[PDB]
């Protein structure tokens, strides 16, 4: 309830505590890749970045709300994880 | 639940083989009396020849099973004939009949003279490879296939010094490090989940390496995403949407190093770039998607006015490799523009610029193409100056050319 | 070395005091200039040159109707 | 891990800024957040506090403090300085449901939720633009979840019109091997304009917003 989205709970009140087939979305379907074409222009530690994990594997889909009134699941409040893979960030 | 049956042969084939013979008027109760034993002695064999399928380890009756199952009832293997005396062969299989249902049934004997004899394969050896490594099965082509924790790259350490090793192999300092590097890049089974990060540095590396027109980086490259595409382990459409985009820009783009002189090696990074670019519009097509697109975005090259003729010739060459129809339907009604344009770099004597080279060579190129377009679709009946109706480029030339390739047919 | 076995990997940490400082001091900078130019801009604002909001604004003094209060008693407690 | 008072005010300010007092705060706020260079260690804030009050709309279906939050978000993207990389998961259900929920509206006929679903259409076409890569698999997850929405027929014209917005701010080649397959729905579409037993619903002014 205190943390950050404090502002919404006190707003609310709360206070305890063949089109779907696969091709046609693989992106040389999907994208207008000839605009890249160029004309006349003018391992001890990672050597690669490490992705978002959630975006890369988990179903973010599963916190879109298609129905208001008639959601599918119950959400739950969200605490904040502060993920320290992220560089920028002191600690 | 099993409704096995009792199949025999059709008694109706039974009575033409009687009165074939000099047996006629025969009942059908003698009839059916033949092709209930005859129906019993083929079930009886290939019940038997069965069990030679399985002693042997193959899960297909070959052919000479049925002479040891016929050998082992004490039938002779021979079928096209019978020895009443069997002295001559005795119970030896001379390998059936090669026949056919669809046969000519006459053939010429100087016919099976002239062919040349199949090429006797290999002998057995016997090579050695592991299927299992303290329990694993290796990748070999022997094979068949509240802080959030930190988390750690996709890649082993072993998988990404393998992907330094083989990217630092692939810029060509060394020819044999090349080579292998590109023969691992042909054949690794576990070369998936690998194939993001060589697909972002093939085309990060076109795009910087076209702002300083570094041709060995660039035919590096190409033999880079050649060697990609005949893995066959990989899943490759994924990534085409960033693969062609970067052999479009080695067609179709100026060069910024020296014109002359790597010309030559230019025509066969547009060379190496077009076979790939048709390789990949033969793979991966669906419909009205990739081949459509290249060739939309390759004659909107030829047919804009007053072009580089470095962009040009090798959208000339991307356009010439397309395949038999394509330049049957395509570069038929532009002969006229080309000869305009051969003609100007003609005329004005600017000879320090490279459009007299790049117009040598997109001449060569479209005459040779026209030469068998032409040799496909008529007769060379006046081959002397009737291609002087088509502006004369490459007349009695392009008939010489049209003749080699009609005696090469004749080798052939 | 690589068919068979796999070990993970993990990102280049960044454990130097010096770096660690530069990075807390300027994010510190960073986060007071734009709250205090933020603060300046939607209020009533005053200048130590004529006409000058974009450059070194200041945020106008108010007066307070008991100022021992804000003068004297701390806030982080 | 806890803010320090001055962003702990900071984002106190900017987050009491973009809640509707008045219009020029708010565009100063906005003009803060797109254009400071040390907003790190406070995007997690960020991007809680808009999940969440993009989620506190099921409880009161408030269409302008969802036009803020999404004016929020497209402020966080034009901020050269900072990297959405690892947010992005929390921002991309957002926008997402700001497109394609039904009830975007306390008053559904004059409220135009129709605005709040081509600007967050907009956003959507963006953050899949700035972000995708082979290894997010952003963008064909985007079109795979509004494709399986709109040809899946119940769908409410609202949401059937966010799907359409979305796929058609993707570009040329989706709305090629996307909309353009579905055409026959149209005929659908127009069963229920050109001639409806009840006129006086609601249905046919969403109707010919999708037409």
């Amino acid at each position: 309830r205190y943390g950050p989205a404090r502002l919404w709970y006190d707003m609310l009140g709360v206070p305890e505590d063949d089109l779907l087939a696969d091709e046609n979305f693989l992106m040389v379907t999907q994208l207008h890749w000839e605009d890249d074409i160029i004309w006349d222009g003018e391992p001890w530690y990672s050597i690669f970045p490490i992705d978002n994990e959630d975006l890369v594997y988990g179903r973010w889909e599963d916190n879109i709300i298609w129905d208001a009134q008639a959601m599918p699941r119950l959400l739950e409040p969200p605490v904040l994880t502060l993920d320290p893979n992220d560089e920028n960030l002191i600690l | 639940k099993l409704k096995l049956s009792n199949t025999v042969l059709p008694s109706e084939s039974m009575k033409v083989v009687a009165e074939s013979m000099g047996i006629a008027q025969i009942q059908e109760e003698t009839c059916q009396l033949l092709t209930d034993e005859v129906s019993y002695r083929i079930k009886e064999i290939a019940q038997d020849a069965l069990k030679f399928m399985h002693m042997g380890k193959r899960q297909k009756l070959t052919t000479s099973d049925i002479d040891y199952a016929l050998k082992l009832k004490n039938v002779e293997p021979l079928y096209g004939f019978h020895a009443q005396e069997f002295i001559p062969f005795r119970f030896a299989s001379g390998g059936g009949r090669e026949l056919y249902f669809y046969e000519e049934k006459e053939v010429d004997l100087s016919d099976i003279i002239n062919t040349p004899l199949p090429r006797v394969p290999l002998d057995v050896c016997l090579k050695a490879h592991w299927l299992s490594i303290e329990g694993c099965q290796p990748a070999i082509p022997e094979n068949p296939p509240r802080l959030k924790p930190r988390s750690i790259h996709e890649l082993s350490v072993e998988q990404q010094l393998y992907y330094k090793e083989i990217t630092e192999a692939c810029v060509g300092s060394c020819e044999a490090k090349r080579a292998e590097a590109l023969q691992s890049i042909a054949t690794d089974p576990g070369l998936y989940q690998m194939l993001p990060r060589f697909s972002t540095f093939i085309s990060e590396g076109v795009r910087v390496n076209v702002v300083q027109n570094n041709l060995a980086l660039l035919i590096y490259l190409m033999r880079m995403v050649k060697a990609l595409m005949d893995n066959p382990t990989l899943y490759l459409e994924k990534y085409v949407h960033e693969l062609i985009p970067a052999v479009m820009t080695c067609i179709v783009s100026r060069q910024l190093c020296l014109r002359p002189d790597v010309d030559n090696h230019w025509a066969l990074r547009d060379f190496a770039a077009r076979l790939v670019a048709q390789i990949c519009k033969h793979f991966s097509t669906t419909t009205n998607n990739i081949q459509s697109r290249i060739t939309k975005t390759f004659t909107k090259s030829w047919v804009d006015e007053k072009t580089p003729w470095t962009t040009r010739y090798g959208s000339i060459a991307g356009l010439a490799e397309l395949g038999h129809d394509v330049i049957k339907t395509l570069i038929l009604p532009r002969l006229q523009q080309e000869g305009e344009r051969i003609r100007s770099v003609l005329d004005g004597p600017v000879l320090s610029n490279i459009d007299r080279i790049g117009a040598d060579h997109v001449q060569s190129l479209l005459l040779k193409h026209c030469a068998p377009v032409l040799a496909k679709l008529r007769p060379p009946p006046d081959n002397q100056d009737a291609y002087r109706a088509e502006f004369g480029s490459l007349g009695p030339l392009l008939c010489s050319q049209v003749v080699k390739a009609r005696a090469q047919a004749a080798l052939q | 070395p690589h068919t068979y076995i796999k070990t993970p990997t993990y990102r280049e940490p960044v454990s130097d005091y010096q770096v660690l400082r530069e990075k807390a001091a300027s994010q510190r900078r960073d986060v007071e200039r734009a709250l205090t130019r933020f603060m300046a801009k939607t209020g009533e604002t005053q200048s130590l040159f004529k006409d000058d909001v974009s450059t070194f604004p200041l945020i106008a003094a108010r007066p307070f109707t008991i100022p021992y209060l804000t003068a004297l008693l701390p806030s982080e407690l």
